[PDB]
């Protein structure tokens, strides 16, 4: 029981700062070029949603 | 390993924002959100909010609807986006809901992981009508000796369980769940029994107790577990009962049986009466609406016997009603009396006194009776039943003959025997051993105070060089003449080897 | 014309109509729903809508959807072709036997005979039953309400009197099944089926059933009772026959009545009820009657909630019966079985003029003797029984020996206890009665008057002992 | 298919920081104080709990037979 404490414990705090730094680094992930791409992609999908009436 | 489970749930969250008929929230407050747009939506539809709360759209004015928040309120904003689902308000179905803690949505809380659920049913289903229901024929035993031979209960039946706060109502309740065991494991498909149990305004503690004591014993893995706790908002707490009612009332129309427990149903009338008075409807009696007679009939309406032409199935039902200074004349327990089939009531004072558990025989019937029982228990507890009641007649006054102190000292042996610890129910051949040994005046010579370990040693010496008795009895199926001469003479050989 | 739905809340339809509206209480049947949703107009809202009450459940209604206006009321068949058969509230058969095959139909809704069409004949019906026979006596053509809470037993007086009465009749029977559970409806439609008054095989059924219990929508509780009204008027009228009418329960119709009174908008009455209670009270039990064209008989059960006397639902149905028998908790607690309050129970038949002087005398001074045995009680829960003097114990005794032979075992109670059923003829009631106030018992134990029909049973109980 | 940018930016993030901490060893990569504090302290509730701190709990234990003395057969 206190190996499987421990591993879960160390699973859960791995998961936690994973989580953690995935929000921190797609929060630095932004690009311009990649906003741009982004945006350009958004208003091809409200054109085939205005397509499908 | 977790990297896994990480692509599965980023490619499983699809968001296909795509038409998605929409409304704005015009305001926010007491559970209720006024809705402004959703012309196509239907009544009793489910709509999520833009927080990822889920609500059911309940007034369909002309220019607003209103919707009563499954959550709290705390999470949605004025201007919010509701989106309709397209679907009258259901929860999953299924055997996958076995050995799981869901909450009134079906939501898992447990941390187990999702439910693969295949199929989902409304929770406003209407109930069976005359035809496809036939009499109550099959026994429910849920492992209590006075239960099973006082109070019968049957699957289909509606046995009430009324009470005083910490009188051993849930204890009875979960005792039921965990005898259903034998069955579940054995082969006879048709004896399994699906129980589901609705917590309803307990608290997470009570309900965490309640599903490792379920863990322990093993009855989880035929049990789910419907939770709406205290902190939990009273349309989650009204939802809950409907939400088991459906899963139980999966099993009920698949040819399966199920026995589902409301604890409480007194506490959920007190979130619909919250409800109702956040929406300003006229108060009635204790300050009720007058639909609560409604809303407890349809939740136990559902809960019935099935024909053959119908699958066979059944749905029992056990609901939960905890009283104030035993007044059993108030307003929800005369209307949970007047709609299910019996009750079951339990005394503070007997309680206090150690009786345990406290029923009271004189209050607790059930209208169903001996078609809810087999031939030996039935056999046993007429005259059981007529000697309690002789023994209740002599005992009112005589606060003497010897035949009114026979009565008496017979009618303390049977109210020693009727006793039974908690969490440990027993099999209907066994209640009909120890009723049997009690009623036919074999513990005469016993003092009231070593009837427990009478009870003990002789279970002990009937499974260890008497499996031929078990046999017979099992065989014939009551107790015939010639097998109660060998019972009386094998007791009677048992009593005087263990004392002489 | 067609009309379409507008709004959906609860049991409440509310549908707009183009060119022309439906008239008040016109059914009008939804398009697009398969197992025939039938909406009763209840008021005309204006704007060209309307509001309907539905006679099923409100489920999958969506806005705009298309309802037709059927031009009448809801109609019903009537006639011999309904004997035998179980309908619902639209009057479709729910017995699964097949279409019911008649010529004739009638709206659920009419009005009331008038004050001219009235009979005044008051003859007394025997029903077997000590406390009924001679307390509150029941009349043959009349209404009988028999007032009880929950638990305290209704349903097992009205399969004793159908099992005393309604078998031994000749006329014709009609029950109507009001918000009761379904379980007790078909375990009467089967004891019909064993006595032989149901034949499946061929004609010469007596009873008509139709049945709207508790798992049905409010709407459809509240209009049941009109179609078992119904079923009894054409017997009565159309056919000049004698009928019996059994309506199990009244409180059930006042009740859903009331629980689609807020959603009508409006304004509750005195502890949330309907403004309209008395009214809608008054049309409906006006309707059962003893016309001079035929004679009803009429039992109808109500529930009192929360064991209430005073509620206003009792209370209103009390002025529109002639016999009542009212069932109390405590008398239930005690053991007596029927649970009939001896003190709360008239019968307006119970007259020296019409009923004898003998049976008049011996039900007043058997009432006078329980109600000074009810005033003793308070001395007795303190003091004892020591401080009373010779005449109030003279008074207990024959007052406990009354209330033990009050009570009688019934032959449907059976299978509840395990007595034999005992039916007790009223001049042997009479006899007992005036046996036990006359003194001429009192050597006997009160245990010997329990549980037993005649007097005879009292002595040969007391001997044995 | 049409796979969204954020959906594939979200998987590559994660085979990114799991190539890097293939190359950290598996070890935690960037973790805040707080969490690091929360998982030293909840470490030393279950080694207090656990009685880690009397022995290593990551071995097989030693076990003594305590001696003993039966009841006096003689008065
Ligand atoms: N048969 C029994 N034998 C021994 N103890 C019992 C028995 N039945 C109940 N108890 C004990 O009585 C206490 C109260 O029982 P329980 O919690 O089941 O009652 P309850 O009516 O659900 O109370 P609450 O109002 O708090 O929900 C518990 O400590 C339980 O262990
Ligand atoms: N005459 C009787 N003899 C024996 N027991 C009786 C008798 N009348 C009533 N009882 C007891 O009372 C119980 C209640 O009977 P019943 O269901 O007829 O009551 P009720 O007033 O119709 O109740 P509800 O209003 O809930 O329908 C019976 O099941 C039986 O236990
Ligand atoms: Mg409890
Ligand atoms: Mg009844």
């Amino acid at each position: 029981d206190y190996h499987l404490e421990t591993e879960r414990a160390q699973r859960q705090i791995k998961q936690k700062n994973m989580v953690d730094w995935i929000v921190r680094n797609v929060m630095k992930s932004i690009t311009p070029e990649q906003e741009r791409l982004m945006l350009s992609k958004c208003i091809s999908d409200l054109k085939a949603m205005s397509i499908k009436a | 390993e977790i990297s896994a489970v990480l692509e599965e749930k980023i490619l499983g969250a699809a968001p296909k924002e795509n038409l998605e008929e929409t409304g704005r929230v015009l305001s926010i407050g007491d559970g209720i959100a006024r809705v402004y747009g959703l012309k196509n939506i239907q009544a009793e539809e489910m709509v999520e909010f833009s927080s990822g709360l889920k609500g059911m759209a309940l007034n369909l004015e002309p220019d607003n609807v209103g919707i009563v928040v499954f959550g709290n309120d705390k999470h949605i904003k004025e201007g919010d986006i509701v989106k309709r689902t397209g679907a009258i308000v259901d929860v999953p179905v299924g055997e996958e809901l076995l050995g799981r803690v869901v909450d009134a949505l079906g939501n898992p809380i447990d941390g187990k992981g999702p439910i693969g659920s295949k199929t989902r049913q409304r929770v406003g289903v209407k109930a069976p009508g005359i035809i496809p229901r036939v009499s109550v024929r099959e026994p429910m035993q849920t492992g209590m000796k006075a239960v099973d031979s006082l109070v019968p209960i049957g699957r289909g039946q509606r046995e009430l369980i009324i009470g005083d706060r910490q009188t051993g109502k849930t204890a009875i309740a979960i005792d039921a769940i965990i005898n259903q065991k034998r069955f579940n494991d054995a082969q006879d498909e048709k004896k399994k029994l699906y129980c589901v149990y609705v917590a309803i305004g307990q608290k997470r503690s009570t309900v965490a107790q309640i599903v490792k004591r379920l863990t322990d014993t093993d009855a989880m893995r035929y049990t789910i577990v419907v939770s709406a706790t205290a902190s939990d908002a009273a349309p989650l707490q009204y939802l809950a009962p409907y939400s088991g009612c459906a899963m139980g009332e999966f099993f009920r129309d698949n040819g399966k049986h199920a026995l589902i427990i409301y604890d409480d149903l007194s506490k959920q009338a007190v979130a619909y009466r919250q409800m109702s008075l956040l929406l300003r409807r006229p108060p009635g009696r204790e300050a009720y609406p007058g639909d609560v007679f409604y809303l407890h009939s349809r939740l136990l309406e559902r809960a019935a016997k099935m024909s053959e032409s119908n699958g066979g199935g059944s749905l029992t039902a056990l609901p939960v009603i905890e009283t104030q200074a035993g007044d059993v004349s108030a307003y929800i327990p005369t209307n949970v009396i007047s709609i299910t089939d019996g009750q079951i009531f339990l005394e503070t004072e007997l309680f206090y006194k150690g009786i345990r558990p406290a029923i009271n025989v004189g209050l607790s019937v059930s209208r169903v009776g001996s078609a809810a029982q087999t031939r030996a228990m039935k056999q046993v507890a007429g005259s059981m039943k007529l000697e309690l009641a002789q023994y209740r007649e002599v005992a009112a006054f005589a606060q003497l003959d010897a035949s009114t102190q026979q009565l008496l000292s017979r009618g303390v042996r049977l109210t020693e025997l009727l006793k039974q610890g908690q969490y440990v129910p027993m099999a209907i051949e066994d209640q009909v051993a120890i009723i049997y040994c009690g009623v036919r005046g074999h513990l005469d010579k016993v003092e009231p105070s070593k009837i427990t370990k009478f009870e003990k040693e002789f279970s002990q010496h009937i499974k260890t060089s008497h499996r031929d008795i078990l046999d017979t009895i099992a065989k014939e199926g009551q107790i015939s003449p010639d097998t109660d001469a060998k019972l009386k003479k094998v007791v009677t050989d048992f009593l005087s080897t263990f004392q002489a | 014309s067609n009309g379409q739905i507008t709004a959906v809340i609860g049991a409440v339809v509310d549908v707009q109509f183009e060119d022309q509206l439906p008239p008040i209480l016109n059914a009008l049947e939804v398009q697009g729903r398969s197992p025939r949703l039938i909406l009763e107009v209840a008021q005309h809202l204006g704007e060209n809508t309307v509001r309907t009450i539905a006679m099923d459940g409100t489920e999958g209604l969506v806005r705009g959807q298309n309802v037709l206006d059927t031009g009448a009321p809801i109609k019903i068949p009537v006639g011999p072709e309904t004997l035998g058969r179980i309908m619902n509230v639209i009057g479709e058969p729910i017995d699964e036997r097949g279409p019911i095959v008649t010529d004739k139909f009638a709206a659920i809704h009419a009005d009331a005979p008038e004050f001219v069409e009235m009979s005044v004949q008051q003859e007394i019906l025997v029903t077997g039953i000590k406390v009924v026979d001679l307390l509150a006596p029941y009349a043959k053509g009349g209404k009988i309400g028999l007032f009880g809470g929950a638990g305290v037993g209704k349903t097992v007086l009205i399969m004793e009197l159908i099992n005393n009465v309604a078998k031994a009749h000749g006329g014709y029977s009609v029950f109507a099944g009001v918000g009761e559970r379904t379980r007790e409806g078909n375990d009467l439609y089967h004891e019909m089926i064993e006595s032989g008054v149901i034949s499946l095989k061929d004609k010469t059924s007596k009873v008509a059933l139709v049945y709207g219990q508790m798992n049905e929508p409010p709407g459809a509780r509240a209009r049941v009772a009109l179609t078992g009204l119904t079923v009894a008027e054409y017997f009565r009228d159309q056919e000049g026959q004698d009928v019996l009418l059994f309506i199990d329960n009244i409180f059930r119709f006042t009740q859903a009545g009331s629980e689609v009174s807020a959603l009508l908008g409006r304004i509750p009455s005195a502890v949330g009820y309907q403004p309209t209670l008395a009214t809608d009270m008054g049309t409906m039990q006006e309707r059962i009657t003893t016309t001079k064209k035929g004679s009803i008989t009429s039992v109808q059960a109500i529930y009192v909630p929360a064991d209430d006397l005073t509620d206003p639902a009792p209370a209103t149905t009390f002025a529109h019966l002639d016999a009542t028998t009212v069932l109390s908790r405590a008398i239930a607690e005690l053991g007596i079985y029927p649970a009939v309050d001896p003190l709360d129970s008239t019968s307006r038949i119970l007259d020296p003029n019409i009923i004898g002087e003998e049976h008049y005398n011996i039900a007043r001074g058997v009432q006078k003797i329980l109600q000074d045995y009810k005033s003793l009680q308070d001395i007795i829960a303190i003091l004892g029984m020591d401080e009373l003097s010779e005449e109030d114990k003279l008074i207990v005794s024959r007052a406990r020996k009354i209330q033990r032979f009050l009570s009688q075992p019934f032959q449907v109670a059976e299978v509840f206890t395990g007595h034999a059923g005992k039916l007790v003829p009223i001049k042997d009631t009479i006899k007992g009665f005036k046996m036990i106030l006359n003194g001429e018992l009192d050597h006997l134990p009160e245990v010997a008057f329990y549980m037993v029909g005649p007097i005879e049973e009292v002595v040969a109980k007391a001997e044995k002992i | 298919k049409a796979v969204d940018p954020i959906q594939k930016l979200f998987l590559d993030k994660i085979k990114e920081y799991d190539q890097k901490s293939k190359a950290a060893g598996g070890k935690l990569l960037e973790a805040s104080t707080e969490i690091q504090r929360e998982l030293d302290a909840e470490l030393d509730k279950l080694k207090k709990m656990y009685g880690g701190d009397t022995a290593d709990l990551s071995k097989f234990p030693s076990f003594h037979f305590e001696d003993p003395v039966v009841d006096p057969i003689n008065m």
